[PDB]
C-alpha cells in the first residue's frame, strides 16, 4: 500500500483495517472457531465474507 | 403473609377433602381461612383432618382479612 | 463406506463377515441413516451441504 | 368459511386449538417417541422459514398428521419424485382448465403426461371430501 | 392398479393437503409453499424405511384427556362421562393422573 504520515508511538504502525482481515484471515478463522461462534471453518469464511 | 397468595395445591391433603373443597370452586388458601367451620360442614364427606394440617402450617379458620382478594 | 480402510466393502463383502442376511444389514444401514438425520447430531453436518 | 379437514370433525380441530394451554415438555413425555422425532424435524424446517413459535406450530402439524394417517398404512418415496410430485401439484393448481398451454410452457410435459397428472390429482382431490 | 399405487408417490400428495387444512385453519400465510417444503423434510427424514406412525386417535387421547381434566369440577363425574361416552374407571384414572401432573406444576 502507499505510505502516509502518522500522533503514533514509535513502536506502532497504522495498518488499514481492510488489509488486516485479509492478512490474518486464518487467524480469525481459528480464533472464531475457538470461540465457538461458527460451527465449521466454511461458516467462518462466510462470516468474514 | 406468604401463604394467602398460594393456591390450594400446597396442602398435600386427603383425596376426600380435596374432592370436597373443589366442589365449591376454591382456588386460593385465603377463602378457606375466611369461611368458618359452621358452614363448610354442610358439604357431604372432612371434619377431622383440616385443623391438624392448618396448625402444622400455622393457620386457622375464623380470622378476618381485609382487601381480599388483593388481585 | 470405506472410512479408514483401503477399500469399501459391498453388501456381499460385508455379508460374508457378519451375516449373509441382505435386508437385515440394509435396514441396520437405514437405521443409522435416520439416526444421523435427526436434528440432534445433524446440526454441524448441515453446514457442509454448501460444499 | 372454515372449509377443510378439521371442518368435518371439530372435536379433533378443538383439540388442536387446545395444545396452547399445555406446555410442551410434559405433553411430549406422554407421547410416543416417533412423533418426537417428527416434531423437531418439522421444527427444523420451520426456523429456516423464520416463522414464529417453532415449538407451538410444529406440534399442530404433528397431531393433524397423526389424526389422518392414524389407522392408515402410509408409504413414502424419496428422491427426485418429491419435487416431481411438487411440480405435479403446482401444475394441477396453475391448471385453471384454460392455461393448459401456459403449463405446457411452464412445465413443458408431454400431452398424455399432462392428462395423467391432471387425472391423478383429480382422484387426490376427490377422496378428501 | 392398487399394487401400481403401492410404490406410488400419491401418499406424498395426500399429505400436503393434510398440512394445508391445519395451516389454513390456524391461518398462517401461504399454505401451499409452507406445506410442500414441510413435506420435503419428512421425505429426507424418512426415505425408504419402515415407520410406525401412532395410529387410531392415540395422540388424540392425550388432547381429549387434557380438556376433560380441565372440565372435571369435582361433582360432575357423570356429566363428562356421557359427553365423552367414557366410563367411571377411565374418568377416575385420568383425574388422578392429571391431578398429580398439576401438583408437580404448582409444587416446585
Amino acid at each position: 500500500s502507499v505510505i502516509t504520515v502518522g500522533y503514533l508511538r514509535l513502536h506502532q504502525c497504522g495498518l488499514p483495517k481492510k488489509m488486516a482481515l485479509e492478512l490474518f484471515k486464518p487467524f480469525i478463522y481459528g480464533k472464531l472457531e475457538l470461540r465457538g461462534l461458527a460451527t465449521t471453518i466454511k461458516a467462518a469464511k462466510k462470516m468474514v465474507e | 403473609d406468604p401463604i394467602l397468595l398460594r393456591p390450594v395445591d400446597d396442602l398435600e391433603l386427603t383425596v376426600r377433602s380435596a374432592n370436597c373443597l373443589k366442589a365449591e370452586a376454591i382456588h386460593y388458601i385465603g377463602d378457606l381461612v375466611q369461611r368458618t367451620e359452621v358452614e363448610l360442614l354442610k358439604t357431604p364427606n372432612s371434619l377431622t383432618e383440616i385443623k391438624d394440617v392448618l396448625a402444622s402450617r400455622g393457620l386457622s379458620l375464623g380470622m378476618r382479612l381485609e382487601n381480599w382478594p388483593p388481585a | 463406506f470405506g472410512i479408514d480402510m483401503n477399500t469399501d466393502y459391498t453388501l456381499e463383502e460385508v455379508g460374508k463377515q457378519f451375516d449373509v442376511t441382505r435386508e437385515r444389514i440394509r435396514q441396520i444401514e437405514a437405521k443409522a441413516l435416520r439416526k444421523l438425520r435427526h436434528p440432534s447430531r445433524s446440526e454441524v453436518l448441515r453446514s457442509f451441504l454448501d460444499d | 368459511m372454515q372449509h377443510d379437514l378439521f371442518e368435518h370433525d371439530p372435536a379433533i380441530r378443538q383439540l388442536i386449538g387446545h395444545i396452547d394451554n399445555i406446555p410442551a415438555p410434559e405433553l411430549e413425555s406422554r407421547w410416543p417417541r416417533s412423533v418426537v422425532d417428527l416434531i423437531d424435524v418439522l421444527e427444523n424446517e420451520l426456523k429456516r422459514q423464520n416463522v414464529s413459535n417453532p415449538r407451538e406450530l410444529a406440534r399442530k402439524q404433528a397431531v393433524a398428521l397423526s389424526c389422518f394417517l392414524g389407522g392408515r398404512q402410509f408409504y413414502i418415496p424419496c428422491g427426485d419424485t418429491i419435487l416431481t410430485a411438487l411440480r405435479d401439484d403446482l401444475l394441477y393448481c396453475q391448471f385453471n382448465g384454460r392455461n393448459m398451454e401456459e403449463l405446457r410452457r411452464q412445465y413443458r410435459l408431454s400431452q398424455p403426461q399432462i392428462y395423467q397428472i391432471i387425472a391423478r390429482q383429480r382422484k387426490l382431490h376427490t377422496r378428501r371430501h
